[PDB]
RNA sequence: AUAUUGGCGAGAGACCGAUAGCGAACAAGUACAGUGAUGGAAAGAUGAAAAGAACUUUGAAAAGAGAGUGAAAAAGUACGU
RNA sequence: CGUGGAGGUCAGUGACGAAGCCUAGACCGUAAGGUCGGGUCGAACGGCCUCUAGUGCAGAUCUUGGUGGUAGUAGCAAAUAUUCAAAUGAGAACUUUGAAGACUGAAGUGGGGAAAGGUUCCACGUCAACAGCAGUUGGACGUGGGUUAGUCGAUCCUAAGAGAUGGGGAAGCUCCGUUUCAAAGGCCUGAUUUUAUGCAGGCCACCAUCGAAAGGGAAUCCGGUUAAGAUUCCGGAACCUGG
RNA sequence: AAACUUUCAACAACGGAUCUCUUGGUUCUCGCAUCGAUGAAGAACGCAGCGAAAUGCGAUACGUAAUGUGAAUUGCAGAAUUCCGUGAAUCAUCGAAUCUUUGAACGCACAUUGCGCCCCUUGGUAUUCCAGGGGGCAUGCCUGUUUGAGCGUCAUUU
């Protein structure tokens, strides 16, 4: 949150034959005079800096979720879907594939 | 001649080296230092000067004593010595 | 090469004392020689050998002082435990542990009784 | 060296903290020689240089190659 | 009162803050008295204090300090609490008697602001709380 | 400004609100903590019931 | 400055020993990436400000 | 139980990828500026390996031309593309 | 249409050459774009369904960097002035020696210093850069060398001032005050002669300190010497202070 | 018709975009509580066989001791015998030390490597002068010790 803004830069005002973007003060170094803060400016702060309190997680209705995984299960039993989904089951005995509880 | 020619007269120091912080910032007449505050009991530093602070705080130096304190504590401030093994 | 810590620990105060002067003298010797000659790594090890002697000399001297102080209430601050300015002036386990008479009497009578539910 | 082969002066880089008295004593004890006069100056590179004239009882060029250098 | 320690009365700002002469310190004179002897005897610990006398010019306080290095205290179970590092200069933080008064700390409706601590209750009720599944 | 036929909102964000924003990323994190401390309290409290 | 102080005088001596070309064998060190002394000084291009 | 843009030790990311990301991926709060408070940069990439071009020739030299190294010199410490 | 990143899938392309870049070569699309060949390259990278955004530039006297025309152009004209020859060198209008012609004309272009610089001093080597032509020269580059004190200064003193202390203000950073409403000592010295050191006469004392390399102030001169130091070294001749 | 201008192309330049890299940055989370008068943070000057830096160190100076590991370090040098060993190492760990001049900074000062005082000791005729060596003298406050002040004030000699 402090990136781009670690300057004491100011606009030089107009009348100086340069754009009014804030510029770095002092002399002695190539940073002196350069454009400061702001998105067009090399070094400056980015447009609308990314924040953490962005919404990351999404709420979903418990029942939609359930509905969701239920259809998802019902689908695991459709040879057309499981093949199209890219699994190789061209050769499995049957589907749903049940296997001895020894497993 | 408020410019070039009066610059020719600039040969008297306002500031010498400061005993405490080292900078040529020791005001001769005021007998004090603009960067570190010496000979104040305290060290000069303001909160509107995050860069200033950052430049001088702990860790920018050698940390002669303080560096080792972390390890010491890890081993519980051990008294004694290691003991030597077998064969 | 160069002396060894244990070889020196057997020696006597005044033996070590002379050991040292024998070393300063050879160091002086190599300084002069270093001049007329390109590169003298030999000098490294006496420089350190001098360190090793002085170290051990002091282990002794300190230990002595440390010993003739055993069991006495005020040791020097040199030999006192360092720790931490805080940890130093923290209450001793004794002081820490002091309970009031009223509370001695109370903790004995009604201590935290271990117990369990089910039956 | 020319101040030895002509002047009877030993030229030592001495400690920065050592004074003229202290130079005299150590030059006597380390070399078993007698000191007439000690001059000292702080070389521009931070080291101190002592100019030590010995008495006519001694020949500095002797006790020099005695020391070792030449 | 506390005369606003400002240049020539000059406030340089809105006319509300343009006062100099009728402003009162938010700590008791007693709080001042404690803190000043507490600074002088900084090896001690300020336990408490009490008024004893006053004229028009002055008020007078007796201040009860307590040595925390003195083993009579360190061994006294009723008082070794003040030996702790956590009580260094309790007067300077408003932890003495006069302090928790001025600091406005008691239960009940009258102390809604200040009792969980003025600035703290503020900062609380001035915080946006954002959960992962937004509420 | 004021326009259209909309409810009159009262969103109090005129105060450097950004300085005091608390997002609970550690919701997961402090649940685990909350447990790894109930089990570890149950351990030392012997057969007592917490 | 004619009769200087010792503090200055020392600061000077330091500064002069600092002023020298890179010890050339350093360039032979493994993984060395220093090809010159980028802190070299000169009495007429930069002052020492006491 | 609560706080925690500091300190020490860790595990991470639908973050940035050298004009981006901290000012600083580098002898960066350095070089430099200013009486002072303060201001404050630029600057990463030969090759797996220096095998960093022996030798000859032209030249006052720097270098050129051959030769040689290398998978490559359409990689020659001006050096990936 | 296109871009960075994400889930899924083509068991997708690839050192037998990924990506990238070059190409008045080819094809597809109204277009955003897509595909291919040839050259260059050298370690990665696509298509389709979906997710996501720091997602598309000609402009903002926009930001950083890089490059043009201007242009071999403006210009390199203050401060009297140069010339012959030898040497050296790969090389000489410019370096060194020699000669000539001249200037500064002691109110200096002479001989020293204060402030300031900090090695620029001196020697040897030496020309990539710098000295706005040049360079074999240099306050440049490289490597070395060099600054010697009882008497010269600082150090002592007081100046305008600066500023601890007992205090008195101030929420506090601190402000005031300097003999200040303060119990503010340091010396003569015999005793004792278990001892060189308690004691016994005792006067004296509105008293920190810092502040002058031009003010005040104890004392050195001549000759000789170095590549470069000298009222500092040598030689001789003195003087002050303390004991 | 050259030259010149312009356009395209190849090769060569200039410049450093593109692509691919990444011991860095950035944000999230988890565990922990340890600076200082036992002189901290920070500052100055030094310290290597050959170092200007960065890094590390402090006159025992890129380190001394202790412990682990077990043969390096490496630009060159040099070692080193210790390579079935109390033992390489610019290793790791670290419990013993050293730790210049400073800094809250403490005898007084400080644009000064300026100026005092005390004890022990060593030289020079020396209890008094000089020099060398070692150890010392800040302030506020608390508890205690010793020595004191006040017709503040008690009791006594007689
Ligand atoms: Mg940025
Ligand atoms: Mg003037
Ligand atoms: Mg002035
Ligand atoms: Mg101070
Ligand atoms: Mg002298
Ligand atoms: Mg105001
Ligand atoms: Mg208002
Ligand atoms: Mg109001
Ligand atoms: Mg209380
Ligand atoms: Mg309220
Ligand atoms: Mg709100
Ligand atoms: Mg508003
Ligand atoms: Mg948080
Ligand atoms: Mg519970
Ligand atoms: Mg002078
Ligand atoms: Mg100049
Ligand atoms: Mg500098
Ligand atoms: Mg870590
Ligand atoms: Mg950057
Ligand atoms: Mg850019
Ligand atoms: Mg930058
Ligand atoms: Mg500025
Ligand atoms: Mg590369
Ligand atoms: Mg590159
Ligand atoms: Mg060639
Ligand atoms: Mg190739
Ligand atoms: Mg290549
Ligand atoms: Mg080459
Ligand atoms: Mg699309
Ligand atoms: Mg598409
Ligand atoms: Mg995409
Ligand atoms: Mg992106
Ligand atoms: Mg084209
Ligand atoms: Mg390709
Ligand atoms: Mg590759
Ligand atoms: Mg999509
Ligand atoms: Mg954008
Ligand atoms: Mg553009
Ligand atoms: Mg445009
Ligand atoms: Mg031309
Ligand atoms: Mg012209
Ligand atoms: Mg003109
Ligand atoms: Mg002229
Ligand atoms: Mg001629
Ligand atoms: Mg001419
Ligand atoms: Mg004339
Ligand atoms: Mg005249
Ligand atoms: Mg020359
Ligand atoms: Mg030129
Ligand atoms: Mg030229
Ligand atoms: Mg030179
Ligand atoms: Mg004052
Ligand atoms: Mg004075
Ligand atoms: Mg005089
Ligand atoms: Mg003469
Ligand atoms: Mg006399
Ligand atoms: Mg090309
Ligand atoms: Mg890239
Ligand atoms: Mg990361
Ligand atoms: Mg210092
Ligand atoms: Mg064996
Ligand atoms: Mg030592
Ligand atoms: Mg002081
Ligand atoms: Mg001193
Ligand atoms: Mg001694
Ligand atoms: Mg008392
Ligand atoms: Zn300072």
């Amino acid at each position: 949150e402090k990136a781009g803004h670690q300057t004491s830069a100011e606009s030089w005002g107009t009348g100086r034959a340069v754009a009014r973007i804030p510029r770095v003060g002092g002399g002695g170094t190539g940073r002196s005079g350069q454009g400061a803060f702001g998105n067009m400016c090399r070094g400056g702060r980015m447009f609308a800096p990314t924040k953490t309190w962005r919404k990351w997680n999404v709420k979903v209705n418990h029942n939609e979720k359930r509905y969701a995984t239920a259809s998802a299960i019902a689908a695991t039993a459709v040879a057309s879907l499981v093949l199209a989904r890219g699994h190789r089951v061209e050769k499995i005995p049957e589907i749903p594939l049940v296997v001895s509880t020894d497993l | 001649g408020k410019g070039t020619p009066s610059f020719g007269k600039r040969h008297n120091k306002s500031h010498t080296l400061c005993n405490r912080c080292g900078r040529r910032s020791f005001h001769v007449q005021k007998k004090t230092c603009s960067s570190c505050g010496y000979p104040a009991a305290k060290t000069r530093s303001y909160n509107w000067g995050a860069k200033a602070k950052r430049r001088h705080t702990t860790g920018t130096g050698r940390m002669r004593y303080l560096k080792h304190v972390s390890r010491r504590f890890k081993n519980g401030f051990q008294t004694g010595s290691a003991s030597k093994a077998s064969a | 090469a160069g002396v060894k810590a244990y070889e020196l620990r057997t020696k006597s105060k005044e033996q070590l004392a002379s050991q040292l002067v024998d070393l300063k003298k050879e160091l002086a010797e190599l300084k002069v020689q270093k001049l007329s000659r390109p590169s003298l790594p030999k000098i490294k090890t006496v420089r350190k050998s001098i360190a090793c002697v002085l170290t051990v000399i002091n282990e002794q001297q300190r230990e002595a002082v440390r010993q003739l102080y055993k069991g006495k209430k005020y040791q020097p601050k040199d030999l006192r435990a360092k720790k931490t300015r805080a940890l130093r002036r923290a209450l001793t386990k004794f002081e820490a542990s002091q309970v009031t008479e009223k509370q001695r009497k109370k903790q004995i009578a009604f201590p935290q009784r271990k117990y369990a539910i089910k039956a | 060296m020319k101040k030895v082969e002509d002047g009877n002066i030993l030229v030592f880089q001495v400690s920065m903290k050592a004074n003229k008295y202290q130079i005299k004593k150590a030059v006597k004890e380390l070399y078993e020689v007698d000191v007439l006069k000690v001059n000292t100056l702080v070389r521009p590179n931070g080291t101190k240089k002592a100019y030590v004239r010995l008495t006519a009882d001694y020949d500095a060029l002797d006790i020099a190659n005695r020391i070792g250098y030449i | 009162n506390r005369k606003r320690p400002v240049p020539k009365g000059a406030t340089y700002g809105k006319p509300t803050n343009q006062g100099v002469n009728e402003l009162k310190y938010q700590r008791s004179l007693r709080a001042t008295a404690e803190e000043r002897v507490g600074r002088r005897a900084a090896n001690l610990r300020v336990l408490n204090s009490y008024w004893v006398n006053q004229d028009s010019t002055y008020k007078y306080f007796e201040v009860i300090l307590v040595d925390p290095q003195h083993k009579a205290i360190r061994r006294d179970a009723r008082y070794n609490w003040i030996c702790d590092p956590v009580h260094k200069h309790r007067e300077a933080r408003g932890l003495t008697a006069t302090g928790k008064k001025s600091r406005g700390i008691n239960k009940g409706h009258k102390f809604n602001n200040t009792k969980a601590g003025r600035r703290k209750t503020w900062k609380r009720q001035n915080t946006l709380s954002l959960w992962r599944y937004r509420k | 400004a004021i326009s259209k036929n909309l409810p009159i909102l009262k969103n109090h964000f005129r105060k450097h609100w950004q300085e005091r924003v608390k997002v609970h990323f550690d919701q997961a994190g402090k649940k685990v903590s909350r447990r790894n401390a109930r089990a570890t309290r149950a351990a030392k409290i012997a057969p007592r019931p917490l | 400055a004619a009769q200087k102080s010792f503090r200055i005088k020392q600061k000077m001596a330091k500064a002069k020993k600092q002023n020298r070309p890179l010890p050339q064998w350093i360039r032979l060190r493994t993984n060395n990436t220093i090809r010159y002394n980028a802190k070299r000084r000169n009495w007429r291009r930069t002052k020492m400000n006491i």
